[PDB]
């Protein structure tokens, strides 16, 4: 299978401004690619073939290049409606594949997050399992790691993570991180920490909390 | 025009099969085009699932579904067709029917969300996100609501009976390997008003006629 990729994850863009993302694929392909724009909802809108070809009914604002590796999708005097989710897509061979995307954000100043850690509730615990949770508050832009570790040991497996949308009024992103554990599991250890990284902290920052101290 | 509109169930048990069909008005079902099934899963990339083209009837699959997939054509009614067997809980995702035409997919149905699992209509347990008492230092204080294990979606969560709308998050859904859904709702105020201000967040689940109020209290220490 041809892997793509694309780059940046997510692009901070003012209307009028002129922006390029980043396809790349893990094989020679020529110029068999195309792009595509996903909105909230919607179904993904084709905008370019053949690499640099304007698909029918898509503003000319909407260019691309590139040839074997390497390509471009241009967006020239960006609109309030381009604010959207970009795909890139191979057609040089069968496992026909999509990059991971590439969203274009309202640009504001970088926030870092604040961090908030919950232990599990009492009545939960005496459900018969517990949920963690670590918030992320109110941070830009939006990429941001949170990892969890249990008396220093980095959890894997267990966690699942959900992110707003860009915030209508202030342009900032959420993100709630919940560790599930059974009960059990949980009253054997003390030290439940989530880390957090993100481009607006100089190193990544911890909260925690101890079982059983207020 | 060339119109695809997707239609299917809801909602598969696990190890069933999943069946879906695109009608397609505009253009006949005939045409050399190739006729697309692509799928998007919770936060991933679209991906590729499947084809058979109008006029040759040729159909083209991805390598780990070949044992579990077929796509067809019905040319009575201008409809092609999904069916995938044996489906577990990484079959959930919205899908797509899509006509791929020389060098991009130019017609696309609206998806069909097709959610895996065995659960049957249940209403959420409400747990509280109370601020510990560490965590109030610097003046700004978070709380909030975990609504867990309910389906189908959704739920509405309100705080203070919708007095209290600043701050707000209310998280999307996740459905958890348990095939019930979970979202939290957080509220940042000021510290200060912890001891002053009651707060209540307000959970409604119509598919199981629930309605519960949880009022988060605050940690104290001493």
């Amino acid at each position: 299978d041809i892997v793509m990729t694309q780059s940046p994850s997510s692009l901070s863009a003012s209307v009028g401004d002129t922006v390029t993302i980043t396809c790349r694929a893990s094989q020679d392909i020529t110029n068999d690619l195309a792009w595509y724009q996903q909105k909230p909802g919607k179904a993904p809108k084709a905008l370019i073939y053949y690499a640099s070809n304007l698909e029918s009914g898509v503003p000319s604002r909407f260019s691309g290049s590139g040839a074997g590796t390497d390509f471009t999708l241009t967006i020239s005097s960006l609109q309030p409606e381009d604010f959207a989710l970009y795909y890139c897509q191979q057609h040089n061979n069968y496992p026909l594949t999509f990059g991971p995307g590439t969203k274009v954000d309202i640009k504001r100043t970088v926030a870092a997050p604040s961090v908030f850690i919950f232990p599990p509730s009492d009545e939960q615990l005496k459900s018969g399992t517990a949920s963690v949770v670590c918030l992320l508050n109110n941070f830009y832009p939006r990429e941001a790691k949170v990892q969890w570790k249990v008396d220093n040991a980095l959890q894997s497996g267990n966690s699942q993570e959900s992110v707003t949308e860009q915030d209508s009024k202030d342009s900032t992103y959420s993100l709630s991180s919940t560790l599930t554990l059974s009960k059990a599991d949980y009253e054997k250890h003390k030290v439940y920490a989530c880390e957090v990284t993100h481009q607006g902290l100089s190193s990544p920052v911890t909260k925690s909390f101890n079982r059983g101290e207020c | 025009q060339v119109q695809l509109q997707e239609s299917g169930p809801a909602v598969v048990q696990p190890s069933e099969t999943l069946s879906l069909t695109c009608a397609v008005s505009g253009g006949s079902i005939s045409g050399g085009y190739g006729w697309t099934w692509i799928r998007q899963a919770p936060g991933k990339a679209l991906e590729w699932i499947g084809n058979i083209y109008g006029h040759s009837g040729s159909t083209n699959y991805k390598s780990s579904l070949k044992r579990r997939l077929t796509i067809s054509t019905d040319t009575s009614k201008n409809q092609f067709s999904l069916k995938l067997t044996s489906v577990t809980a990484a079959d959930t995702a919205v899908y797509y029917c899509a006509r791929w035409s020389t060098a991009d997919f130019d017609y696309w149905g609206q998806g069909v969300l097709v959610t895996v699992s065995s659960a049957s209509t249940k209403g959420p347990s409400v747990f509280p996100l109370a601020p510990s008492s560490k965590s109030t230092s610097g003046g700004t204080a978070a709380l909030g609501c975990l609504v867990k294990d309910y389906f189908p979606e959704p739920v509405t969560v309100s705080w203070n009976s919708g007095a209290l709308t600043s701050g707000v998050h209310t998280f999307p859904a996740v459905l958890q390997s348990s095939g019930l859904y979970s979202l939290s709702s957080v509220v940042t105020v000021p510290s200060s008003s912890l001891g002053t201000q009651t707060y209540i967040c307000n959970v409604n689940h119509k598919p199981s006629n629930t309605k519960v109020d949880k009022r988060v209290e605050p940690k104290s220490c001493d």
